[PDB]
């Protein structure tokens, strides 16, 4: 939770002479991991990435990691009024956390040996 | 490369634009620029190259 004031220095306006530092705060709400995901270069969606194609293409078995936010500011001015504005941000994806081969967010989870075997794993 | 890049990005807009004129576009803009492809490789070379170098 950041919450820190930084002095502005913009000096064009008598607004801008009335005012001391920008107080700054936000916080992020919703945090979601999902299943590692290929491009497949069609301009499409993502398709599902298995581990096989990751060692044979020299990929990354990386699964998107979804974050929303909120951005709430303050406003100091020279006397010591404040004014405070907010910020909504829908769900958006910050980046991509490794994942672990056999566990829940893996692709061979759900799979058994059979399909395992046919998919070109390891079944044991 | 998340925090410090949003500083110093919120450092650059108050060096150029106006507060007072600010709005939540200007917010979010600010933001999004501070969260640039910069940031995410920054952040995750040094990850992988921690991992690997242990």
């Amino acid at each position: 939770n950041v919450d820190i004031t930084y002095k502005d220095q913009r000096d064009h306006t008598e607004i801008d002479k009335l005012r001391e530092s920008v107080q700054i705060q936000f916080n992020f709400t919703d945090v979601n991991i999902e299943r590692p995901q290929h491009r497949n270069y069609s301009q499409g969606n993502k398709i599902n990435l298995l581990p096989n194609k990751a060692r044979l293409c020299g990929l990354s078995y990386s699964g998107p990691v979804n974050l929303a936010a909120e951005v709430i500011l303050t406003a100091h001015y020279s006397n010591g009024r404040q004014e405070v504005k907010r910020a909504s941000i829908p769900p958006f994806q910050v980046s991509t956390f490794p994942i672990m081969r056999g566990s829940n967010r893996c692709h061979t989870h759900h799979l058994s040996k059979t399909a395992k075997k046919e998919i070109g794993e390891d079944p044991n | 490369s998340v925090i410090a890049p949003i500083i110093n990005g919120f450092k650059e807009l108050l060096k150029q634009t106006a507060f007072e004129e600010l709005t939540q576009r200007n917010i979010i803009e600010a933001f999004s620029a501070a969260l640039s492809k910069n940031t995410a490789s920054d952040l995750n070379r040094s990850m992988e190259q921690s991992i690997i170098s242990g």
